[PDB]
């Protein structure tokens, strides 16, 4: 098919210009202006009300700017999903992401969105990860069992689970 | 003729083995042709449309609401939030929140929209305002998508959302201001491509907004302004009997091509 997808997501790294984000995921696919401002916006196959996508983020307007930003939706799938309802709740504010996923699994997540404001710089960054019990994930409808930890500066300061078990 | 279009969506409905809504609102003649357009079906994101309409009418006596900056912080972040999620730690107005849960279907957009007016029931409760007492929303993103046959939460009727929409969109439930405002957001919808859209001659300008949900729920709403004739208003609700069912917006695009051929 060629549209977006997690293969392409990995590639596109961060500090990369904004034709590369579109050489590496494919011009058609993307999109930039609009609600989505000066960062540009990849679709790939459709999912839920709407398709699969990654958002990449700019360090400014301009066109040699870097990428400081990366987003994505359903577009990447956790490599061994371990979550549990009890292991969820063993998770602290506090904990850094490595402690978190000694709790929660090593290949129970996948990076939702992460961002740094201070791009090269690595101070401030803020990381959200989805994490997914054994049959939680889907590529394309609702998540079976499903939690949000987002980390600011490599540790959690806040946690939301769905349907963990 | 008017047999065609219900023999094709009963087959339709068959090969599909689903269960399809349809509601067409002629407006040149204030006609609507049905397929079963009195019974309840799962509405998904389509009531984001009633929210954004709610929150409108409010703007009609606080003027700046829709100016109203909305914080977003990552706790209110659900499932899928293409444009709050760029605006994390940030805030959004009103207006834009409207927009988002419009034309992306955003759900930290949508639960925004329902926090500003108390409640699911503050939508619920505008419906009723305009007439609408068959519309009813209960729950937020993402659990009103749940779509359990027979359960009758976050449900309406193909015939109420027609009505209700083109009341919306081109009658007088809104301001002027406000309809124009809800009529530009649903023109710029993004989600549509392979819906109702797709079903239509491409010359018809189109506002609509999608749905999608558990049981393969795929749904579209649509008010369509073809090249020379009043605009229509089109709903085609369409659910499956098991609940990890693949959406089909292509069922709707072709429920679309069918009634279009009643016109």
């Amino acid at each position: 098919a060629g549209v977006m997808t997690g293969a392409k997501f990995t590639q596109i790294q961060f500090g990369m210009t904004r034709q590369q984000v579109l050489d590496i995921a494919g011009a058609e696919n993307c999109e930039t202006g609009g609600s989505f401002g000066d960062s540009i916006h990849c679709r790939g196959h459709a999912a839920g009300d709407y398709y699969a996508y990654a958002t990449f983020g700019f360090t400014s307007a301009a066109a040699d700017a870097k990428v400081d930003s990366k987003s994505q939706w359903k577009l990447l799938a956790p490599s061994a999903p371990t979550l549990t309802l009890a292991k969820f709740n063993q998770v602290t504010v506090g904990m850094t992401r490595a402690q978190v996923l000694a709790t929660v699994g090593q290949g129970s997540c996948t990076t939702w969105s992460e961002y740094y404001p201070a791009y090269p710089s690595t101070a401030g960054v803020t990381l959200s990860l989805s994490c997914f019990d054994v049959d939680g994930y889907s590529s394309t409808g609702f998540y079976r069992g499903s939690a949000h930890l987002w980390f600011t500066d490599g540790v959690l300061q806040g946690k939301r689970q769905w349907d963990l078990v | 003729q008017t047999s065609a279009v219900q023999q094709k969506l009963a087959a339709l409905e068959k090969s599909s083995g689903g269960r399809l809504g349809v509601a067409l609102i002629d407006t040149a003649d204030n006609t609507q042709v049905l397929y079963r357009g009195d019974e309840r079906f799962p509405m998904c994101s389509t009531s984001k449309v009633m929210a954004a309409a709610a929150v409108l009418k409010q703007s009609e006596t606080q003027k700046q609401l829709l100016n109203q900056p909305v914080e977003i912080k990552p706790a209110d972040l659900v499932n899928y939030n293409p444009i709050a999620e760029k605006h994390v730690n940030g805030t959004m107005t009103l207006a834009e929140l409207s927009a988002a849960a419009l034309q992306y279907s955003d759900n930290t957009a949508m639960n925004k929209l329902i926090a500003q007016l108390g409640g699911p029931g503050g939508v619920t409760a505008f419906a009723r305002a305009i007439g609408d007492e068959t519309f009813r929303l209960d729950r937020t993103e993402p659990t009103l998508n749940t779509a359990i046959p027979g359960d009758p939460r976050d449900t309406t009727t193909p015939r109420a959302m027609a009505q209700t929409l083109r009341q919306l969109t081109l009658g007088h439930a809104l301001g002027e201001t406000q309809r124009a405002q809800l009529v530009t957001w649903l023109k710029g919808n993004t989600t549509g491509a392979a819906s109702i859209r797709a079903g239509l001659p491409t010359s018809w300008t189109v506002g609509d907004k999608t749905g999608s949900g558990d049981y393969g729920t795929t749904n579209d709403i649509a008010v369509i302004w073809p090249q020379g004739r009043a605009p229509l208003v089109l709903v085609t609700y369409f659910t499956q009997p098991q609940q990890n069912a693949e959406s089909r917006r292509d069922v709707l695009a072709s429920a679309a091509r069918i009634i279009a051929e009643g016109l």
